RNA sequence: AGGGCGUGAAACCGUUAAGAGGUAAACGGGUGGGGUCCGCGCAGUCCGCCCGGAGGAUUCAACCCGGCGGCGCGGUCCGGC
RNA sequence: UGGAAUGCGAGUGCCUAGUGGGCCACUUUUGGUAAGCAGAACUGGCGCUGCGGGAUGAACCGAACGCCGGGUUAAGGCGCC
RNA sequence: GCCGUCGCUGGCAGUCGGCAGAGCGAGAAAGAGAGUGGCGCGGACGCUACGCCGCGACGAGUAGGAGGGCCGCUGCGGUG
């Protein structure tokens, strides 16, 4: 279960990183990257990830489907959103709210999908 | 847990100290949610003491 | 008066809580019909039951 | 073009000088690192007047501004590019400090990334 | 003659084996040890017997 | 828990064959990292060789 | 300065279990929630007992659970234990019992289930009756440990039936001087 | 594990946990059980009473297997046979009485402590106790001896 | 790295630079003076919204097709496990 | 009507280091001409303890200590240091 | 004002959101209970629960004890 394998992963993971009085986590689908039960991207039954698109532009969104749970290959679904800065932040918002899909992660997903758009504009 | 080990002499898998290890589903379950006092989620920080005189 | 008002703190829950409102005296000494800082002053001055 | 923090509070420190060791001045074998003097007749651990001071717990820093550099940022050792994305959602409160060993070929492609990610680097002109 | 070797209860070595097998069928407890199994089709990865050939 | 799924054997070409095997009950035993560690840090003291001046 | 004494300022109760197992540290999470969020002083006792060491929550015997659940009035109740429910081979008839313990030995699961009783867990109990209504808290004998026979007044002392620490017990192992009224004295 | 021990927090304190006034000398009381009668008498009398002297008869060539006699109590007597032997006598109606052979389980003497279930038995044993035999008659049953 | 030659610390010494000097020196608290470098200081933060002001897109809503995913007390749909 | 007042959460169990050279003071006090002497009682100290005062000071008077700002005191003081 | 210890065996799984209704500081044991008859698709942070938050009181110390060290040294199994 989630709380069970979290009580195993909370301190002896391999993504856990502990230096300078901070403790982040390098899980694939951990958004805010911080080591917590709520934001861990491997423990839960339904997670959310917001990575940058493989090319220059766009933001990929990685939902974890329910049916396939012990099948890592066919477990995650991915959708590249290469749109303006606002429609993508209303699509992630709908993807999470209207689906009622892990709804406490929405503002985290928008805050990350904005960091990506900001880190993909032309620098100054 | 019902059929013993055949290749070992007498061994059965260790029993479980708790079965439903998902205390999220346990905690937001109508069985338990009804038997709780309302949450006291207001923060009452120290009130500065002015002088009634 | 000067003492109860300016330096008046109540031993609530074994915590020195400053008496800022009458609902701190009523909540504890209420069962003795002492419900305000005035009933408190009257109980102290006129040594009561 | 400085990368400002989220909020820049006032940093107050209860003491600035180091805590030198008793009699670290008459000798060279006695380093400056602190050692609580435990001798019987010692004048420092009796807290005499005008003597050296002792690291009490009273000197602790405000937890709100503890470990916080004078740039209003906390810090993080970064050994390679991949350890920045860990820091990209803590942008306006933590900074990066590329390690001492990361060669200049990698440190250039680390400051390069942290520029896009708007992460602040404390030693961005380090090696070159 | 320092005590180099330790002995463990058999039922406890078996508890540890069953706990080290029950934890190898969880994508989180395997992807957290570091293994790169993002594309393994199923965790209790079984293959036909011809593999021994 | 109690529900033991049906894992599917994978042919040597990667594609899933027709054979299925019911998840053995060992893969539901309790995960006890403390027992696993206590057993590991004692059993690997045994393969150690003496040394002394 | 104030003239108080800090000899006893630090209350020594257990704030949490010393064990590191995760099927106990999850029960303690669920019951710490029930303990603080309900007004039932049952959960508070279960929580305070989940901290206790392995010597403070001792085993129960099936027979002592029989005679403590046969007392008049407490029928159709669930016998809660925090330790383990060992077997008691010197009892022949077993009734049906609803039980909830941390462990039940593999020869007491047999007897209880063949009788027809239920064997719940602490999470099943917490779902059945959150506030713990219909339960019977029990705990095995604490002075049962052989350790508690050496405690008390030291041996060799008037009317101190305390067991001494001896390598072996025999004719010539502490039977000569402080025990015989003949050789010296006795207490 | 030295890193957990107490000599790792005792680095920097002069006496190493052992006293400034009274040092940690080598043997300030003698070695071993010395002074059992002179200067450790309060301890050898408060905690090991009867440690000094003789009592009883000697027995030179004692062999611990002439006096071998392990006992079993009546409470756990019915645990020597299988379960379908105690319940088969319950369902039984022809009054037959199962033969519990004790020396076959590994006990010689039968002591009678516990209660018994109401059914007949035939207890074969080497030595019997008076009460162990009365608790068997009072339930109906025979106490066979086996040399 | 120059034949006891990898790195080459400390005590001790030489010379150069800077300051200082009659209560041995050193020391803790407090400031001030001068130096050394640093900030790559020297016209000083950005961010969201809205209003207006000038421009540029192959662009919004709504419909149609295809795929994907969530949910379903599909009161109680089919077949599985 | 929990049978005086005032105050305060108590009870119990194991395991246990260091100590077993002490010294000073008010008052009582034994030996001694007496002693910064030898010896007891009660309480408080020094030892284990800084700080303000007594110029200085183990023990006297005040007062007991986390690191800081303002205010006021104790015991001592206020020609100058 | 700040740091820390102790106590409250304190509070927080209620982030219960167009399957929504946003509360449990208030002197007075207990339900913002059920039934039965007279447009605009929007809402910060949190929760490494070994975590986070709120309240008061406290802070000397030799010999000695205990705890916490994301203090440090060298090697081993893992892992970056
Ligand atoms: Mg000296
Ligand atoms: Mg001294
Ligand atoms: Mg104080
Ligand atoms: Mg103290
Ligand atoms: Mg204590
Ligand atoms: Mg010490
Ligand atoms: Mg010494
Ligand atoms: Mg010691
Ligand atoms: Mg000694
Ligand atoms: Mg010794
Ligand atoms: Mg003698
Ligand atoms: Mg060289
Ligand atoms: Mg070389
Ligand atoms: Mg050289
Ligand atoms: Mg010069
Ligand atoms: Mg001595
Ligand atoms: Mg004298
Ligand atoms: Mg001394
Ligand atoms: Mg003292
Ligand atoms: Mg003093
Ligand atoms: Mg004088
Ligand atoms: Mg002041
Ligand atoms: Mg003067
Ligand atoms: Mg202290």
């Amino acid at each position: 279960s989630a709380h069970l394998q979290w009580m195993v992963v909370r301190n002896c993971s391999s993504f856990l990183i502990k230096r300078n009085k901070q403790t982040y986590s390098t899980e694939p689908n951990n958004l805010k990257a911080r080591n917590s039960f709520r934001y861990n991207g491997l423990i839960h039954r339904k997670t959310v990830g917001v990575e940058p698109a493989a090319d220059g532009k766009g933001v990929v969104v990685v939902m974890k489907r329910r049916s396939g749970q012990r099948k890592p290959a066919t477990s995650y679904v991915r959708t590249t959103i290469n749109k303006n800065a606002r429609a993508t932040l209303s699509s992630i918002r709908h993807m999470i709210r209207k689906n009622k899909y892990h709804p406490d992660l929405r503002m985290a997903a928008i805050r990350r999908a904005s960091a990506i758009l900001r880190s993909q504009k032309p620098v100054m | 847990w019902r059929k013993a080990a055949s290749l070992k002499s007498n061994y059965n898998l260790p029993m479980h100290k708790m079965l439903n290890t998902d205390l999220s589903r346990i905690l937001k379950s109508p069985e338990i949610q009804r038997a709780l006092r309302a949450p006291r989620k207001k923060i009452h920080r120290r009130v500065l003491k002015k002088n009634p005189l | 008066n000067e003492l109860i008002y300016k330096r008046g703190y109540g031993k609530i829950n074994k915590k020195r809580i400053a008496l800022t409102d009458n609902t701190l005296i009523a909540r504890s000494l209420g069962k003795y019909n002492i419900i305000c800082m005035e009933d408190l002053i009257h109980e102290i001055y006129t040594v009561g039951k | 073009a400085a990368l400002r923090p989220l909020v820049k509070p006032k940093i107050v420190k209860k003491r600035t000088k180091k805590f030198i060791r008793h009699q670290s001045d008459r000798y060279v074998k006695i380093k400056r690192n602190w050692r609580k003097p435990r001798g019987i007749d010692n004048r420092v651990r009796r807290r005499f007047k005008g003597q050296i001071l002792m690291p009490n717990i009273g000197y602790g820093s405000n937890k709100k501004t503890k470990h916080m550099l004078p740039s209003g940022f906390r810090k993080f050792l970064v050994h390679n590019v991949k350890e920045l994305e860990v820091l990209l959602m803590c942008n306006k409160s933590y900074c990066a400090e590329i390690a001492h060993n990361v060669s200049s070929k990698n440190r250039k492609a680390i400051v390069e990334r942290a520029a896009q990610l708007a992460i602040r680097v404390t030693n961005p002109n380090a090696r070159l | 003659w320092r005590r180099w070797h330790r002995r463990v209860n058999t039922t406890q070595k078996r508890y540890a084996i069953c706990s080290a097998l029950a934890a190898s069928a969880l994508p989180a407890l395997v992807m957290s040890k570091g293994h790169r199994i993002e594309e393994v089709p199923e965790l209790p990865l079984v293959v036909e017997d011809k593999v021994e050939g | 828990a109690c529900a033991r799924p049906l894992i599917s054997v994978y042919s040597e070409k990667g594609e899933s064959s027709g054979k299925n095997v019911t998840l053995p009950a060992v893969f539901k035993a309790p995960i006890r990292p403390d027992i696993v560690n206590f057993v590991h840090t004692n059993l690997r003291k045994n393969n150690r060789q003496p040394y002394a001046v | 300065g104030v003239d108080i004494r800090h000899n006893k300022d630090r209350k020594v109760r257990r704030k949490e279990p010393k064990s590191q197992d995760i099927y106990l540290r999850l029960l303690v999470k669920l019951y710490r929630f029930l303990a603080r969020r309900t007004n039932s002083t049952f959960n508070q006792v279960v929580l305070k007992r989940l901290f206790m060491s392995r010597t403070n929550r001792p085993p129960l015997s099936l027979s002592r659970m029989i005679r403590k659940m046969k007392l008049p009035g407490r029928e159709n109740k669930t016998a809660v234990v925090v330790g383990t429910v060992t077997d008691d081979v010197r009892v022949q008839e077993v009734p049906k019992l609803k039980v909830c313990a941390l462990r039940v030995t593999s020869r007491a699961r047999s007897r209880i289930l063949k009788a027809g009783g239920k064997i719940l867990t602490f999470d099943q109990l917490a779902l059945d009756s959150p506030k713990g209504r219909g339960t019977v808290l029990l705990s095995g004998p604490r002075k049962g440990r052989e350790v508690y026979r050496h405690f008390g007044k030291a041996p060799g002392t008037p009317h101190s039936h305390t067991k001494p620490y001896v390598r072996s017990k025999g004719r010539k192992f502490e039977r000569a001087r402080g025990r015989r009224a003949s050789r010296g004295y006795k207490n | 594990p030295s890193r957990l021990r107490k000599t790792r927090k005792l680095r920097g304190h002069v006496s190493h946990g052992h006293g400034r006034i009274g040092k940690h000398r080598k043997h300030p009381g003698g070695r071993g059980n010395a002074g059992g009668m002179h200067h450790h008498r309060i301890n050898f009398d408060k905690y090991h009473p009867g440690y000094f002297g003789k009592v009883g008869m000697r027995h030179y060539h004692l062999k611990r297997n002439q006096s071998f006699c392990p006992t079993v109590n009546l409470d756990k007597l019915w645990t020597l046979v299988s379960e379908q032997t105690r319940v088969n006598a319950a369902k039984n109606k022809t009054g037959a009485a199962p033969i519990i052979d004790v020396v076959r389980s590994g006990y010689y003497k039968v002591l009678g402590k516990g209660k018994l279930p109401k059914q007949p038995v035939i207890v074969k044993a080497k030595f019997f106790s008076r009460r162990a035999e009365e608790k068997i008659k009072g339930v109906g049953g025979a106490c066979v001896l086996v040399a």
